[PDB]
């Protein structure tokens, strides 16, 4: 209601864009221990990059293909794999949410037409879908490739990004709805 | 159970999710005309 | 087989195989042993349960 | 190249050292032997081909 | 919670969240059904 529900919902959709970016490229989501260092490390989605060891600081890029004894064979394990490199759901999820704010600033424009803020509730949905298969896949590459390890700062805003993404297409949603109701 | 185990029924229900919303825009245009 | 034949060697007790060929040059014992020719590969590692495993 | 080998340790660890590309035809009693021994990093599969004694 | 590990009890949240506002948008945003008796409770 109060007609000002725009604005909450495009400084939603800056938010989780900002929020999804800075999570795809921090390269802080996973504080573990590996052989490279092993010793400790914050690994992220892109780039693993030390903090012990005699070499601290030092950054490096994770091959997502190591020699499996051809396991990379199997059409669900390459497949995962692919994906989880490739890493396009996330970016597809920052896409789409990136797109349902240009369109509820278009809005601002194109007041006769509702059906572009259809459009932006229907993107930020998919864009939640899409960080949760995000999510999922990057658990299961990391589980498939009995230690101690911990999730960083950008995976929680990850999923911060997911929460007001699904919050701006119900806000959408009622702002087409009271649209369509006032305009018979 | 970790995630890996239990991966198949997320697929599943999120492919459900999308195919619903593609059947409701499909019957929103289709009850437009 | 060359020891025992050319007189290098009097007896020979071993992980030796019979065989035509070989028993016909050289007296035998009997099996004391029980084997067979056997494939050996690497342990594939274990696939975890796929997809659709419900 | 000649898929042969000088000795049982060469064939070991040719297929230690083939990603699972190596498969040695030995006898049933060597490989069960290697089978209990660590890392058991290989198999065996199917079943003896012949059976002939020592 | 043991028999579940945490990251499916995230995973859990999440898509229940997305589910709910999934149901909830595809019954109440085509007007079509719901203009007449304005018409569901979802
Ligand atoms: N350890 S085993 O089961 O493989 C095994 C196998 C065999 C053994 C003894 C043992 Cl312990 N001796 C027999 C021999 C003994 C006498 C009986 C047969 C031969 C002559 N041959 S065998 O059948 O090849």
């Amino acid at each position: 209601e109060k007609g000002v529900q725009v604005l909450l919902t495009t400084i939603g959709a800056f938010a989780a864009f900002g929020l999804m970016t800075i999570a795809i490229s921090t390269d802080y989501w996973l504080y573990t221990r590996a052989l490279i260092c092993g010793g400790l490390t914050h690994s992220g989605l892109w780039r693993i990059c030390c903090l012990e060891g005699l070499k601290r600081g030092v950054c490096v890029k994770i091959n997502h293909f190591p020699e499996d004894t051809d396991y990379d064979h199997d059409s669900a394990e390459y497949l995962l794999r692919v994906v989880r490199a490739s890493s396009i759901f996330p970016i597809l999820s920052a896409i789409l949410l990136l797109l349902g704010g240009v369109c509820v600033a278009a809005s601002r424009v194109y007041k006769s037409k509702r059906n572009i803020i259809l459009g932006a509730g229907i993107l930020f949905v998919a864009a939640g879908l899409s960080n949760i298969i995000g999510v999922i896949v990057y658990i299961s590459a990391n589980a498939g490739e009995k230690n101690h390890y911990s999730y960083g700062w950008s995976f929680y805003f990850g999923g911060l990004s997911f929460i007001l993404a699904e919050v701006i297409g119900v806000l959408a949603v009622n702002i087409y709805i009271e649209r369509s109701r006032e305009a018979h | 159970l970790s995630l890996s185990n239990v991966a198949g029924v997320f697929y599943i229900l999120v492919g459900g999710l999308g195919l619903a919303m593609l059947v409701a825009l499909i019957e929103f245009c289709y009850k437009s005309r | 087989v060359g020891e025992l034949v050319y007189g290098k060697a009097d007896i020979a007790i071993a992980p030796l195989t019979i065989t035509l060929v070989r028993e016909e040059v050289i007296d035998f014992s009997k099996p004391f042993m029980s084997l067979g020719i056997s494939i050996m590969i690497k342990k594939p590692q274990k696939s975890k349960p796929g997809v659709f495993s419900f | 190249p000649s898929v042969f080998v000088r000795t049982t340790a060469e064939g070991v660890a040719r297929v230690r050292k083939s990603k699972g590309k190596y498969a040695y035809l030995l006898e049933s009693t060597m490989n069960e032997y290697i089978e209990q021994r660590k890392p058991c990093d290989t198999m065996k599969v199917g079943g003896n081909l012949d059976s002939k004694g020592y | 919670l043991d028999p579940l590990a945490y990251e499916i009890w995230m995973c859990i949240v999440f898509a229940y969240i997305g589910v709910s506002v999934v149901l909830f948008l595809v019954s109440r945003f085509s007007p079509y059904e719901w203009h007449s008796e304005e018409s569901n409770e979802f």
